RNA sequence: GGAUUUUUGGAGCAGGGAGAUGGAAUAGGAGCUUGCUCCGUCCACUCCACGCAUCGACCUGGUAUUGCAGUACCUCCAGGAACGGUGC
């Protein structure tokens, strides 16, 4: 089936997320396009790679096997998942 | 009346310094131009005066804290259990005595 | 700052209430073993409250030794009396009462309604110090001890029977080394047993008992506690003998016994003391250890349903003749049919007869009272609460329409010839203008 | 089995970060629903400023950490 | 200007970072009332200034009247009501006083917002007979007193000042 | 009105405007400060505004304290052993209280992470060399009462009070 | 049994796969149990590298974080239901 | 026959699991499922070079668990 | 339904050298307590390649802004580094 955390990441698509991948990479930016395989093609992201220098680049693509975490918009606290 | 309670406590503290039934710290203060109708024996406040006096005596006796220290109470589970069972035993004796009185009244 | 009197009075009241509460708890009974353990800890706590009051009282003589001079005067008096009155002539107009002078320590050292708790005693119990396999004094905490015996021994020929036969003896032959980490493991296991004994006995004078036990270890075990007929005496921790008591005393002052070995009298004193505490707890709670052994045997050999359950702790209508009515009469009356009244707490009725009566039957009357909608005719046969609400709203609007509110319609012209409703009319009438 | 949304990233210059700290810039041409890629003119720069282009490489989605596209495609 | 939950404050230090700035604003506004949210940016559109959202218009007004020109990060900053509603609150003596010198052009909506600034009043009666007058009653006499002391000399359509007095018996 | 555990369980614990895990007491008037342990360390800020708190003491053992709001208080004096219970507590919103004496903040030096405080509208704020004793006896604090501590004022605070 | 649904809606401190933590009110779940932490706190270790300096655990604001199944290891229950 | 039902046939028996994060958790685990999904209940867990932490409701993962330790008086024939 | 994107795992490993520098109140073995000597776990300072470079806040001064907004982080110089972690 389809997982409700993944549905919340879909509800957070388009808008800005703040994800962290396997290498500590913190990408804070608009997560545009994503899949149920957690392969999210995003844009307008400040990707830091955990070194402190975040660079503001376009059209990044972060998978999910590396995904440590991903902050999704708080306004989704009224998303249909939790209620 | 908190002020009245404090005043009765002060009267008991002055009656713990009384030397005789007449010469103490309350005699002159009774008629010394201040209101004190609590020394009268019929007003229920004389019971609070007398109970404050009884506590003042049980605390101003030699073991009450005057010149010695009692430690079988301050470190004594043995004395605690003894005295507690003894209060329960006086309670049991009084229970049997009240039952006897009730049977006699019947 | 009268210390001679005020401290004595406070301590006396607190101690009277504490002794009274303890004596009441020990003159009544608790019905459960959990009640028993909680109340025993509480009785130790009441004795400790009395003890703290007494320890604060028996030291407050640094002011009394000098106040015996000041309070022993029969010459002064009414002067200081009038002065205390001059201070006590502040406003006491807080015209109310409060008994919080002499009635508090009853609710400080007394019992509770559903579980014996005073003011402080609301969280005192064996809840955080009781094992489930224990029961507040029925079983022990030794499963981890068996697991540690296994992780130490590395053998599958050690079960509950061998564990009990090895750990019951006080000074019986060790099956595991008191020269290896087996001594530390036994110290830890006897520590768990000593914790059981320290939580199970809060009415024993623990300080005096521990001091007597230390004096025992310092006097009677190191002074030939196991007599005999080399064979005169041997050491429990040293693993060395003596030709006699003289040889023992002359070799306890020898060189190799003091520091010339890892099993000497200085580096092994803690291990000897732990072995002693373990053997002493076992030989004292042999009836407790015996109850635990009988438990283990029955809980290991008994049946599974009872074992798990002990570890965890037609329909016809009834006729006028108390009999079930005929199936055909049932079918005719349509009772099999289930009608849900939600407003009634998702109640269910059998029979359309009962269902229709149900709107004037009590439980629906309440349900609608709770909703805030009168159980009137209009809502009969409505069951869903959202529907009842909505309908109540449109009915509110209806009756509001047909009602006559003078305040809103009755139109009043002012002396200036323009119209207000009578509300504003009287408003600005008495408001100085109209 | 799902294919990715890689048809837009097709024919784009992409700087991707692969595992081991690797940085490969290359052209996406067509991929497999497992994101199994083949990158044209793929130049994978070592930890240092030295880089090399290797043309045709079937790269891992197990080793690719992330990827970026420098054009709007 | 009207009572809103957001209390704006301008002319704070720009040598003070936004994080410690919102920390100190929360600290100084918790003593005023319920700090629900804080809208503070560090870009030149709203740099050096911040609006802290109170869970009460009474609380934000309290902070604005207590800390008017408040010593705050090197130079006293100026605190007042937000121009409009914040995003937080957006997602969230007598009984009656007579208003005089009121505009015969005034709007009932703004009049109701004004009379309800103090906890929601009963009603306002803009008299269609004798013009330039109102009679407004309150669901609370305390709010009535507050709003009437504020309204004696009230400024709405500043071409006049409308005054609220204890309406006679 | 005794301070109890109902006025703890009905309280709000959330992530407030300062991204701190705050427990709030709206309308408490609690003059007894104790028994906050079941706060469960999911909180870093403790606000108890509108309180009749007569003294600054009586707090339990938490490792992650971040803000303490004693705002709108009635404190007479301050207890000492706040430091072992607040290891790294940094912000203290302690205005509108009856602090007067230079010895009313003597336990303040035990705060290791102290960074900011507000004690305004108190008889202790108006005194001369008051911020001197402040920036001396709290050596760690770099800002207090909405103004940073400075090298010159710090040198003056060292020179005085000797 | 999908057991987690009985302890959900209340606050738990989960672990990461790298020794860190994520404390929050668990919102919703999936098959792979990748978590959805609301107003999450990320309490991680700070490398001491010394015995003369302490060991601290600083937590930043994550908000609503959708932690992957590569991070969900073990999650104790520590908070009341908000 | 995979170990699915060998792991899942367990409830609230004092066992000792080893999580692949260098940690151990012993206690009465609540319930196990088919894919090595087991929760913890009132469990005592020791981490890598750490303290005997207590968990009232901890949710142990499956492949992040390195091994299991059953009771000593349990017939593995009757368990698997 | 353990073979690249979530739970039958690519995890685990240890912290650069050296100097007639110090410490193990309570814990080391040997020379069969103490006195002295050796050796296999750190820290504190001092030497080298202050482990370096990068950057994100951060402490101090000076330095600009007066600016109505739903927020990765926002003026700039300089440092001394109290921190996070990256490439070797």
């Amino acid at each position: 089936s389809i997982g409700v955390p993944i549905k919340v990441l879909h509800e957070a698509e388009g808008h800005i997320v703040t994800c962290e991948t396997n290498t500590g990479e913190v990408y804070r930016g608009k997560l545009i396009e994503a899949e149920d395989n957690m392969n999210c093609q995003m844009s307008n992201i400040t990707v830091t790679y955990r070194d402190g220098r975040v660079a503001q680049l376009e059209q990044v693509y972060i998978r999910g096997s590396k995904i440590r975490f991903l902050i999704l918009p708080d306004m989704l606290k009224n998303a249909p998942m939790l209620k | 009346s908190a002020f009245d309670l404090d005043v009765v406590k002060l009267t008991a503290q002055f009656v713990a310094r009384n030397g005789r039934q007449f010469l103490t710290q309350l005699m002159q203060k009774e008629q010394r131009n201040y209101q004190f109708d609590f020394l009268r024996p019929q007003h229920s406040l004389f019971n609070y005066f007398t109970k404050l006096v009884e506590q003042y005596t049980k605390i101003l006796i030699p073991p009450k804290g005057l010149f010695s220290k009692l430690k079988k109470e301050a470190e004594n589970p043995r004395e605690v259990l003894d005295q507690v069972c003894y209060r329960v035993e006086w309670a049991k004796f009084q229970e049997r005595e009240r039952k006897k009185e009730e049977e006699e009244k019947e | 700052m009268e210390t001679i009197l005020e401290q004595q009075r406070r301590y006396h009241e607190e101690k009277e209430r504490l002794m009274d509460v303890m004596a009441k708890e020990m003159l009544t009974k608790k019905s459960t073993l959990r009640d028993q353990i909680n109340s025993d800890h509480r009785t130790r706590a009441m004795q400790d409250r009395y003890m703290e009051v007494s320890g604060n009282l028996r030291d407050l003589y640094d002011d009394k030794d000098g106040l015996r001079k000041e309070e022993l005067n029969a010459i002064s008096g009414p002067n200081e009396f009038a002065e205390f009155y001059n201070r006590l002539k502040q406003i006491k107009e807080f015209h109310r009462k409060h008994p919080n002078e002499i009635c508090v320590p009853m609710s400080v050292e007394f019992e509770e309604l559903l579980k014996a708790r005073e003011n402080p005693s609301e969280e005192a119990q064996n809840l955080v110090e009781f094992t489930d396999e224990e029961g507040y004094g029925r079983y022990l905490d030794l499963h981890d001890c068996y697991l540690k015996y296994i992780n130490l021994k590395a053998s599958e020929k050690l079960d509950y029977i061998t564990y009990l036969s090895i750990f019951d003896q006080l000074f019986d032959i060790p099956k595991e080394r008191k020269n290896a980490e087996y001594k530390r493991y036994l110290e830890m296991l006897l520590e768990y047993l000593q914790d059981y004994t320290d939580r199970v006995k809060p009415l024993q004078d623990q300080n005096e008992l521990f001091g007597k036990i230390q004096a025992e270890f310092e006097k009677k075990w190191e002074n030939g506690t196991f007599p005999g007929w080399e064979e005169r005496a041997q050491r429990l921790f040293s693993t060395k003998g003596k030709s006699l008591e003289s040889l023992d005393t002359s070799l306890f002052a020898k060189n190799p016994k003091s520091k010339g070995t890892k099993r000497d009298t200085e580096r092994n004193k803690d291990i000897a003391f732990l072995e002693a505490q373990i053997y002493e707890y076992v030989e004292i709670l042999g009836e407790q250890r015996h109850l635990t052994h009988e438990n283990v045997q029955r809980k290991q050999a008994r049946t599974g349903e009872e074992r798990e359950e002990e570890e965890e702790e037609k329909n016809l209508p009834l006729g006028w003749d108390g009999k079930p009515i005929p199936y055909w009469l049932y079918k005719l009356h349509g009772l099999n049919i289930n009608y849900n009244c939600e407003i009634c707490g998702n109640y269910t009725y059998r029979g359309p007869k009962a269902f229709q009566r149900h709107f004037a039957e009590w439980r629906h009357a309440h349900g609608m009272r709770c909703l805030g909608i009168p159980n009137t005719a209009h809502f009969a046969n409505v069951t869903q609460i959202e529907d009842a609400v909505s309908l109540w709203a449109k009915l509110k609007l209806q009756k509001a329409s047909e009602r006559w509110q003078p305040d809103t319609e009755e139109e009043y012209e002012d002396s200036s010839g323009n119209v207000v409703n009578k509300k504003t009319y009287e408003d600005l009438k008495r408001q100085g203008l109209l | 089995a799902h294919p990715p949304e890689l048809k837009k990233f097709m024919d784009k210059k992409l700087s991707l970060k692969l595992n081991g700290g690797r940085h490969v810039q290359g052209i996406l041409r067509g991929f497999d629903p497992f994101m199994n890629l083949v990158i044209d003119e793929c130049v994978e720069m070592a930890t240092s400023g030295q880089q090399n282009n290797i043309g045709m490489v079937v790269i891992r989605g197990n080793s690719i950490i992330m990827l970026e596209a420098l054009e709007r495609v | 200007i009207r009572p809103n939950h957001t209390i704006y404050i301008n002319n704070m230090n720009d040598k003070i970072k936004k994080e410690e700035l919102k920390r100190s604003l929360y600290a100084l506004f918790s003593q005023f009332g319920h700090v629900v949210d804080i809208v503070a940016l560090k870009t030149m559109k709203m740099r050096g200034q911040a609006f802290v959202i109170f869970k009460e218009l009474g609380s934000s007004t309290n902070a604005l009247r207590q800390l008017q020109g408040f010593p705050f990060y090197g130079k006293p900053m100026r605190i007042q009501y937000a121009k409009t509603d914040s995003d937080i609150i957006s997602k969230m003596p007598n009984y009656i006083l007579f208003l005089n010198n009121l505009p015969e052009e005034t709007n009932e909506m703004m009049l109701s917002m004004l009379f309800n600034q103090f906890p929601g009043f009963k009603e306002v009666r803009l008299v269609p007979g004798r013009h330039d007058i109102a009679f407004v009653e309150f669901e609370n006499d305390g709010q009535a007193g507050a709003a009437r002391d504020a309204l004696q000399g009230f400024k709405i359509t500043p071409s006049h000042a409308m005054k609220i007095t204890y309406a006679k018996k | 009105v005794k301070l109890t555990a109902e006025l703890i369980e009905q309280a709000a614990q959330y992530t407030n405007a300062v991204r701190d895990r705050e427990l709030d007491l709206r309308g408490y008037k609690i003059p007894v400060i104790e028994n906050l342990g079941a706060t469960l360390d999911q909180f870093d800020a403790i606000d108890f505004s509108d309180n009749e708190i007569r003294k600054l003491d009586g707090f339990p053992l938490l490792r992650r304290l971040k803000t303490l709001l004693v705002n709108n208080n009635r404190i007479c004096r301050i207890g000492e052993g706040l430091d072992q219970a607040l290891p790294c507590l940094t912000e203290l919103i302690l205005t509108n209280n009856s602090l007067v004496e230079l010895g009313d903040l003597d336990p303040l030096a035990s705060l290791k992470s102290l960074t900011y405080l507000s004690i305004l509208r108190n008889p202790v704020t108006n005194k001369k060399h008051y911020r001197l004793y402040v920036i001396y006896k709290v050596p760690q604090v770099r800002v207090l009462d909405f103004q940073k501590v400075k090298l010159k004022e710090r040198q003056e605070a060292e020179k005085m009070f000797k | 049994s999908s057991k987690m649904l009985q302890h959900i809606d209340y606050r738990m401190r989960c672990i990461l796969q790298d020794g860190r933590i994520f404390i929050g009110t668990f919102k919703a779940f999936d098959k792979h149990m990748n978590l959805i932490l609301c107003d999450c706190d990320e309490f991680r270790k700070i490398k001491p590298k010394n015995s003369k300096q302490a060991e601290r655990e600083e937590k930043r604001v994550l908000g609503l974080v959708l932690l992957r199944g590569e991070n969900l290891v073990s999650m104790t229950v520590e908070g009341p239901p908000p | 026959m995979k170990l699915v039902r060998f792991l899942m046939k367990l409830s609230h028996e004092t066992v000792t699991i080893e999580l692949k994060n260098g940690t151990q958790v012993h206690g009465t685990i609540t319930g196990v499922d088919v894919s090595m999904n087991t929760h913890l209940k009132a469990v005592k867990m020791t981490l890598k070079n750490r303290e005997p932490v207590q968990l009232e409701t901890l949710s142990i993962r499956g492949n992040n668990i390195r091994y299991f330790i059953l009771p000593d008086s349990l017939p593995l024939d009757t368990l698997l």
